[PDB]
């Protein structure tokens, strides 16, 4: 299991490598055997979509007590947590972990 | 039914009263077998034994409880009710355990 947390896999999701194909600017009219360092400056843009299916383990506790849950707070604030501000920059308030429910040992 | 009249114990049987039994088959109660407790079936078959009282410990902050401390009502489980004509049968298959090494090297 990775020490920073997560799922350790022998064969994780493969790396996806992407490159703009070099387009030479224009060769000299007489032949030259050197490797054509002059190129047309360009960049690419696009859309990428990732779809992951996750299997869940539903909590099945017989505990009578109400449990601890992650919640937002109902107190007036300048900004909404996990939103954008007046500038338009999105920010995340605190690091949310996954351990809120309980189980017996 | 035991009755105390002027410090005199008279034991009469109560044909209509019941006894509740259940097996925690889903393992959703604190498990107190496996702590080497002095309450077992006696080694000698001709002995009559008292049934030990069930109880459990949860998370403590010294003498105080914490939010994660769990309380179990055992009456929240489905039990079988028995009044003197009834019996209770339970079957269990042990999971695959290794043979205990009954030898020296």
């Amino acid at each position: 299991s990775p020490l920073m947390g997560g799922f350790g896999m022998k064969h994780p999701p493969p790396q996806i490598l992407i490159k703009n194909t070099p387009v030479p600017a224009d060769p000299p009219t007489a032949f030259n055997k050197d490797k054509l360092n002059s190129f047309i400056t360009q960049y690419s843009t696009g859309q990428v979509s990732v779809e992951i299916e996750w299997e869940l383990q539903k909590e099945n506790s017989k505990r009578w007590n109400p449990e601890i849950q992650y919640t937002s707070n109902y107190y007036k604030s300048n900004n909404v947590e996990f939103a954008v501000n007046t500038e338009g920059v999105y920010s995340e308030p605190r690091p949310i972990g996954t351990r809120y429910l309980t189980r017996n040992l | 039914e035991v009755t105390d009249n002027n410090g005199v114990k008279t034991i009469a049987n109560n044909l209509t009263s019941t006894v509740q039994v259940f097996t925690d088959s889903d393992y959703q109660l604190p498990y107190v077998l496996g702590s080497a407790h002095e309450g077992c079936l006696p080694p000698f078959p001709a002995d009559v034994f008292m049934i030990p009282q069930y109880g459990y410990l949860t998370l403590n902050d010294g003498s105080q409880a914490v939010g994660r401390s769990s309380f179990y009502c055992l009456e929240y489980f489905p039990s079988q009710m028995l009044r003197t004509g009834n019996n209770f049968q339970f079957s269990y298959e042990f999971e695959n355990v290794p043979f205990h090494s009954s030898y020296a090297h």
